[PDB]
């Protein structure tokens, strides 16, 4: 079968939301990692 | 003679080169033109070999010796008795082992079979071809070629070897040592069973492909068939002399320090530098 | 762009993306682990001043006469 | 040798293969696996 | 190829038939009690050497993988002879020799009673023999020249090294005649499965591959088979005793070998000086010549015990 | 003592001799199929003399 | 969230992750106890002030 | 809490349990006993006052 | 706990199990018989202060040395 | 396969096995950063 | 497979037996503490 | 397979071996312990 | 220009393209880690001025 | 205990028992033979006070 | 396989021959404690 | 005891005794002609008391 | 298979050949032992 549409705009709704939220607790352990010892 | 069925067999025809007028038997043997040229380069090979013999030191099979030419002489045919003999040889020996496999070729078109003994076999002459042409051409002179006695080419496996002061360790080495164990084990083990199926202990049936399935597959954890053990048999054993000419001619011509440090690519991997 | 869906399994993307970001995170970890800088399980407690840092140019001749070390 | 004489511990090697030295530890020399040839110095508590 | 058939119910009446052979159950893959022994003591084989090897890096798990090829369980110091050694030295090595040895007997057993469940002839666990015996010739030599730390140490590189370092001992292993002829065994088990496969293939159009009936109820692809090789070389087998030929070729390549290790160090302990006794070894040129003042020079120590002090040189 | 003799020289053509018996034993065994050989001058069996042909009975599902 | 487990079967998912799990923690107590600074086994009781710390820079 | 039996064969997960906590303690008590501090063998009899430690003797 | 033999063919078990107990008492009587305090073949007479305390030292001996003198 | 009723079920126990999970690592982080830190 | 009820019974002995486990290990690492303490 | 009452009997000697083990164990032990202490 | 995605399938193309992208960006910052001029991880932290340069020509 | 008969063929445990009573006791007569102390075959002659002895505990 | 009372029978032979071979090996090991005691 | 012949086929039986008794034998004709005291194609001429004794005690 | 009548037949010779070569290698370990002892 396949994707419906309005399960692919359910899922990518979360996949992003997901996405952007790992990245932002990524940017916390940079940003604690820069301040313990920057690589510049 | 003839096997008891064999005269059905005897037609003209699949030949390569010579048409009909080589294309007759001697005793089992079948000729054609590639026969001919085998026996040609057969003949001159073995007497130029029995007059190094007979210059050299003595006629002690296990001690005849007929060497290449010194490194000196290049790639030029040097003088007959300082290796120059040895060249000579080396050439009948590739006329005798290429009209080998062309034969080979004649007698499975004549049979309808396929050219898969022919291919084979010519796993084989690469590997001679890469000892004796490839890699001394590529060091720039016919002295790198092993010598023609049945100890003395020992020695110069032993030297050579030991020019990159722990062979083992060549990689392409390892793999090939590792198709020549695995051949040996799956031949014992293919023979072994069908053996054991037509063989069966006194007073029993004989056995049946389903029962050798059973078996392999209690063996290995998977079944191969009949054919797959086939193909798996000529891909170790040909395999085997590939990866055999893939690790000589890296040796020298690619490679020049120790086999050991080679290695040293894997403890630098970055993930552990 | 929620039509990449359509256009392969959402199921099986998962897996290969979870696949892919937690080989490149050990990969990074192990790559600063070797390091020296940032070998932090050994120097860790160290200050940012007295890291480790690699190999300068020498900013010079590169050929001024050595001294020995006193005795 | 008449008698055998331990050596201190931190003398002592962790890898026993003989030719080891030769075959690994000429081309390798990266820190913390130096460090790992020998074992650590090791000394009874009342002793500190 | 690419029209593969798949089976659903049970194929020997994809999938496979659970059900007996007469005394031989059929569907999962045979242990009985041979084949759980044997893998209970070969793990433990596995987790010491592995645990030895681990240990050896300090625990270190990096180190641990990137250097795996070099690391070994190491045999016995050489003084002990074939008294019981310390466990760091040698103690867990004999350990782990054990188990697999014994490991491996179980085994032999598990096949050789399978074979005999199928209603098979033994052809397999004597092959098999085979190569256990020249795996047990790893354990008598070193107890036939008196000293466990003779033994191979379990490790890729390090098996490499004693393999090497054993030929240098017993000066040059080519000129053992046993060793030769393992090799020429060695090397006809590739010829024979080169020759024999690429027949097979040749004559599979014609149900060459059926060997059992080609056996049983010779067809063209056998007849086909055997003419090929007589015209090629003037001889031929048959479809069943190409198989002896194989058998015996791949047989001969480990007992020779066997034979060829317990010969050495107990029989012979320079393999050049016996080829040179019994006519092996080609001539060549001097390459240098010594003084009777530098034959004594020259003359080195035997190899004695290393060391076990740092001198000062105080002076 | 024996100089020359020695337990690897007396190992080795203890081999021989068996491995001569093998290739006999084998050869034996090449002949069960297509022997005797036709030939011109009548019928011939080469060496060494083939062993017979041999019967196989099968598994009886009567 | 719990539509994600009709999308991937727990059977499979608990299995890996547990897996990986078991593997990662052993993993990184290796890697300490290989350590200087926290070879635990062997010198655990040190107390804080007198484990060992790697090397400041060479520059000291 | 129990329905995890329903999702998972117990006859398996418990093979592989007990299979794990073996090769796991048995893991353990080779790294002690390769230990100075716990090679409990050679050294158990030893009170824990005069036990290895791994720390250099001070001032030499 | 009786359904264990329900769940777990006993014919299966026991062979494991011994199997088990056969390596773990050979293990032990190995590990021991290596050590100094527990040779029990060599030193087992001693009485419980004279055996060896302490020497877990890696390299108690030599790790190279010719063989033992042949005869 | 899985109904949406079974589905919302074993995510309420996924949920607390995790959490739990998480909370021992918490302290046996905290026990350990006390004992030694690595920073 | 397993009945539900027959699940629930299994589960009684599985964590039964898994928290006696641990009980009988808690007592080794009291021993063990007691004769060696690693910290 | 086996039946319940079945399986109960041979639990029986399954316990009653186990325990006799154990005891000839605990008899090898302190024999091995009053010869040559490890702790 | 669109056009070319009726030619060649975007469901493998677009795998292909991530594909190429991923090794490259992976081979250049190895090739960078592993030279002295940008060896990073280490020596990030060095001005422009400070950092190593390879050997001119002597030219002499 | 008779019936251990039932589950397992006694035709098959006898052989096995004799197996594995022949491994055992070549085991112990081949460690013992390779020992100091009861090498019988060298020294069997040996009276018991004059039979070797293990080392004591060093550096009393 | 066996009727219970042929494997009633057989027991009775395999316990005593069991208990007769480790009486035998009794005395062996007396005979070699007088000998050469390891203890 | 003769109903042992019932469980095993005797001719499979004595081949194996037979098998058994000849490597057995060999083994312990090979370890003593092996040994020091009874290498007897050498020394079996010997008088029992000049015959060769293993290693004693360390008694000095 | 084999009678009963057979077994006990053949058990007859089976143990008048044990305890044949018994004597002969009692005989033999005697001649030795008096050549020379091994205790
Ligand atoms: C024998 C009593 C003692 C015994 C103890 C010592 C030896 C033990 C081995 C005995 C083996 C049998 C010898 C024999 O008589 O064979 C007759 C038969 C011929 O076929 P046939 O079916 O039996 O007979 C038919 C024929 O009689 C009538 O038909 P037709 O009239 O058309 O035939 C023409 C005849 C003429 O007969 C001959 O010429 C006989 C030639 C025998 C040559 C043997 C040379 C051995 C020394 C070589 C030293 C080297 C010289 C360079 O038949 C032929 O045309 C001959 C066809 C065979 C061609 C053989 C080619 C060489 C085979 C390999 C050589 C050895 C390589 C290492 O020929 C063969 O089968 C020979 C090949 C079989 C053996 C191959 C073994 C290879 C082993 C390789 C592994 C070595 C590992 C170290
Ligand atoms: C230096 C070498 C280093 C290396 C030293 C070690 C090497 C050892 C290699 C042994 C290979 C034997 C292979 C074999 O027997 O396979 C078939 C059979 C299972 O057969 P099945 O078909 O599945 O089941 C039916 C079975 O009953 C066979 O029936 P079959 O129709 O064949 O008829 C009988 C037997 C012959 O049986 C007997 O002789 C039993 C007589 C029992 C008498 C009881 C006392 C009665 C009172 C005395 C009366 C008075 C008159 C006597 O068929 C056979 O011919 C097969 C061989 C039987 C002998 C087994 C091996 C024993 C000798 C071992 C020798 C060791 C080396 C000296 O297998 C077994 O039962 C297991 C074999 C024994 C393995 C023991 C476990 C391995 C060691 C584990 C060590 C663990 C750590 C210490
Ligand atoms: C379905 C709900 C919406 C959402 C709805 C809102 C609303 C409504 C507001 C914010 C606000 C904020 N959001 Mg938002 N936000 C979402 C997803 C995200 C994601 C992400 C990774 O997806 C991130 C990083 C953020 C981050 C942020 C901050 C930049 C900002 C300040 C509050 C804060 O610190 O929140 C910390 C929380 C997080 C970083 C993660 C969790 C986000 C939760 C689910 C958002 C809802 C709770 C809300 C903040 C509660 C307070 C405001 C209420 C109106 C009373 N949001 C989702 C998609 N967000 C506020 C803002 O702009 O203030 C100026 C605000 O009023
Ligand atoms: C410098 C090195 C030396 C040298 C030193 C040796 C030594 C030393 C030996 C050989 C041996 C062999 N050598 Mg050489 N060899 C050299 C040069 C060569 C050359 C060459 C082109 O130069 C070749 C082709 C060979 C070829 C061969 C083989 C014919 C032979 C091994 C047969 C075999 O199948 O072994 C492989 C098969 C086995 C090892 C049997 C294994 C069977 C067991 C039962 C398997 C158990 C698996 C186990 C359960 C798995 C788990 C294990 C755990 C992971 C630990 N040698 C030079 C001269 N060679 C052997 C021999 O027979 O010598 C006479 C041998 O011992
Ligand atoms: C004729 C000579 C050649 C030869 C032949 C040969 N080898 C053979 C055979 C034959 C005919 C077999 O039948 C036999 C075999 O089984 O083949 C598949 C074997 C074999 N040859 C082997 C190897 C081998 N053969 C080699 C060589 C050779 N084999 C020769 C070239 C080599 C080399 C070149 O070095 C090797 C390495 C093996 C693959 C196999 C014998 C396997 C064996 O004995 O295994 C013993 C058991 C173990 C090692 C333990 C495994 C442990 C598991 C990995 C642990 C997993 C956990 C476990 C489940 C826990 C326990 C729980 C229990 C409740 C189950
Ligand atoms: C060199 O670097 C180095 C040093 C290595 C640094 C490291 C670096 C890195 C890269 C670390 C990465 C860490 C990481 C991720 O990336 C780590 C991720 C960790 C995670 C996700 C942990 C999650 C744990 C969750 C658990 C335990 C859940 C348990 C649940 C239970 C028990 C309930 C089961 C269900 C029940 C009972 C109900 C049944 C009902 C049913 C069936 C019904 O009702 O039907
Ligand atoms: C490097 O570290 C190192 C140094 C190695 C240190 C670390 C060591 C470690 C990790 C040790 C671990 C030990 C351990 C677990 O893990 C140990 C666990 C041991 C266990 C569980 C032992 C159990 C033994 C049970 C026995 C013997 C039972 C015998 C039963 C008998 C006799 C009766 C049989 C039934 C009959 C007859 C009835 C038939 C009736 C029938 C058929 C009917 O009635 O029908
Ligand atoms: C936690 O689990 C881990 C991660 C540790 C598991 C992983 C383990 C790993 C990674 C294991 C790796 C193993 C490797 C790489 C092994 C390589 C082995 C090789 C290449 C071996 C090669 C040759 C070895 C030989 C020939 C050894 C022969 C030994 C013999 C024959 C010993 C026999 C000993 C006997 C018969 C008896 C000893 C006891 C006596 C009777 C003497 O009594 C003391
Ligand atoms: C450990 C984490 C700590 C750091 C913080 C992480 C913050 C994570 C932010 C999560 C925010 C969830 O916020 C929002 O949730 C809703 C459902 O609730 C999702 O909504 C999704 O499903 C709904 C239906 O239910 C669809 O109609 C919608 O189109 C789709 O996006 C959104 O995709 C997500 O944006
Ligand atoms: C079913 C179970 C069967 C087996 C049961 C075995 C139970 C064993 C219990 C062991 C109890 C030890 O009991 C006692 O512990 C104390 C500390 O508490 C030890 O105390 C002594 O050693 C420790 C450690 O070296 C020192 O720190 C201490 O100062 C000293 O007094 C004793 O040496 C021991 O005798
Ligand atoms: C050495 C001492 C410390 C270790 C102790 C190890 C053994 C456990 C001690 C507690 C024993 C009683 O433990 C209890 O047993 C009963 C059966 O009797 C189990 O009961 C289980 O099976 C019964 C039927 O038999 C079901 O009705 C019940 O719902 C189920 O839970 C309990 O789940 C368990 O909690
Ligand atoms: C295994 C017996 C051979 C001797 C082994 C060494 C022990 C020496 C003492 C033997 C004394 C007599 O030993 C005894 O013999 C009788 C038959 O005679 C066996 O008797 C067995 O078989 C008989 C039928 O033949 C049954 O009725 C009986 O219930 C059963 O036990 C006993 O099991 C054994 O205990
Ligand atoms: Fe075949």
């Amino acid at each position: 079968g396949g994707m419906t549409e309005e399960e692919a705009r359910r899922f990518h709704g979360y996949m992003v939301t997901g996405t952007l939220g790992y990245v932002v607790v990524a940017s916390v352990a940079h940003f604690l990692a820069w301040s313990w010892r920057p690589w510049f | 003679a003839m096997l008891s069925f064999e005269k059905k067999y005897r037609v003209r025809g699949g030949t390569l080169i010579g048409g009909d007028l080589f294309d007759f038997w001697f005793g089992p043997f079948y000729v054609g033109f590639f026969g001919v040229t085998t026996i040609f380069f057969v003949t001159l090979g073995t007497l130029l070999c029995v007059w190094g013999a007979a210059m050299g030191p003595t006629w002690n099979l296990w001690q005849i010796n007929i060497a290449p030419p010194d490194l000196k002489y290049g790639l030029g045919l040097a003088p007959l008795r300082e290796g120059g003999l040895w060249q000579i040889i080396t050439l009948c020996a590739l006329g005798a082992f290429g009209s080998w496999a062309l034969r080979q070729a004649e007698i499975a078109r004549k049979l309808g079979m396929g050219m898969h003994i022919p291919w084979a076999y010519g796993g084989a002459i690469l590997a001679y071809t890469t000892l004796v042409v490839i890699r001394p051409f590529l060091l720039g002179a016919w002295g790198h070629g092993f010598p023609y006695g049945i100890f003395s080419h020992l020695d110069w496996v032993s030297n050579v070897g030991y020019q990159y002061l722990h062979f083992h360790y060549n990689p392409a080495h390892m793999i090939a040592v590792t198709f020549f164990f695995t051949n040996c084990l799956a031949l014992a083990m293919h023979g072994s069973l069908i053996l054991s199926v037509t063989n069966p202990p006194k007073g029993t049936p004989t056995g049946t492909s389903e029962q050798e399935n059973v078996f392999f597959r209690d063996l290995l954890g998977y079944s191969i068939g009949a054919i797959g053990i086939h193909r798996l048999g000529l891909f170790l054993a040909v395999g085997a002399a590939v990866w055999s000419a893939i690790c000589i001619v890296i040796s020298g011509p690619f490679w020049t320090q120790g086999w050991p440090e080679w290695w040293n690519w894997w403890l630098n991997l970055p993930i552990w530098k | 762009m929620h039509r990449i869906w359509l256009m392969y399994d959402p199921r099986r993307v998962m897996v290969a993306l979870v696949g892919f970001l937690a080989v490149l995170a050990l990969v990074i970890h192990f790559v600063l682990l070797s390091s020296q800088r940032y070998s932090w399980i050994e120097n860790g407690t160290l200050g940012a001043d007295q890291a480790p840092v690699g190999a300068s140019a020498p900013a010079a001749a590169a050929e001024m006469s050595p001294l020995p070390p006193g005795r | 040798g008449s008698s055998y004489q331990q050596a201190p511990i931190t003398n002592q090697r962790r890898m026993r293969g003989i030719m080891i030295q030769s075959t690994l530890w000429d081309m390798d020399r990266k820190r913390s696996a130096t460090r790992q040839r020998y074992y650590p110095a090791s000394t009874p508590a009342n002793q500190l | 190829t690419r029209v593969q058939v798949r089976t659903v119910p049970e194929p020997g009446i994809f999938s496979y038939l659970a059900g007996k052979f007469g005394d031989a159950q059929i569907g999962p893959i045979y242990l009985g009690w041979a084949g759980v022994l044997s893998l209970i003591f070969g793990f433990i084989a596995i987790e010491i050497i592995g645990l030895n090897m681990w240990a050896s890096v300090g625990w270190d798990p990096v180190e641990f993988i990137r250097q795996l090829p070099w690391l070994a369980l190491e045999p016995p110091p050489p003084q002990y002879g074939l008294r019981v050694p310390p466990l760091n030295q040698g103690g867990w090595y004999l350990m782990a020799g054990f188990f697999l040895t014994v490991s491996i007997i179980l085994w032999w057993i598990r096949i050789y009673r399978r074979a005999r469940a199928l209603q098979m002839g033994s052809h397999l666990p004597w092959a098999f023999a085979s190569a256990i015996f020249l795996y047990s010739t790893f354990f008598f030599q070193p107890l036939l020249v008196g000293s466990w730390s003779e033994m191979v140490p379990f490790g890729i590189f390090p098996h490499l090294d004693w393999t090497s370092a054993f030929s240098i001992r017993y000066g040059n292993l080519y000129y053992n005649p046993f060793h030769a002829l393992s090799i020429a065994f060695l090397y006809g088990s590739a010829v024979l499965f080169a020759m024999h496969g690429a027949t097979i293939l040749a004559v599979a159009r014609m149900g060459g591959e059926r060997e059992i009936e080609q056996i049983t109820d010779r067809g063209t692809a056998a007849e086909r088979s055997m003419l090929f090789w007589r015209w090629c070389m003037g001889f031929n087998a048959t479809m069943e005793s190409i198989h002896r030929w194989a058998w015996w070729f791949a047989v001969l390549t480990t007992f020779t070998g066997g034979i060829g290790i317990l010969l050495t160090g107990t029989v012979v302990d320079n393999w050049y000086l016996w080829g040179v006794k019994h006519g092996l070894v080609a001539p060549y040129p001097a390459q240098n010549q010594l003084t009777p003042e530098q034959q004594d020079l020259l003359r080195g120590r035997y190899q004695g015990t290393a060391p076990d002090s740092f001198p000062s040189y105080v002076v | 003592m024996m100089e020359y003799i020695d337990g690897a020289q007396i190992a080795l053509y203890a081999f021989w001799l068996f491995f001569f018996g093998l290739i006999i034993y084998l050869r034996r065994e090449d002949k069960r199929e297509g022997y005797p050989l036709e030939s011109p001058q009548g019928p011939r069996d080469g060496w060494p003399k083939g062993a017979p042909k041999k019967t196989y009975v099968h598994r009886d599902h009567g």
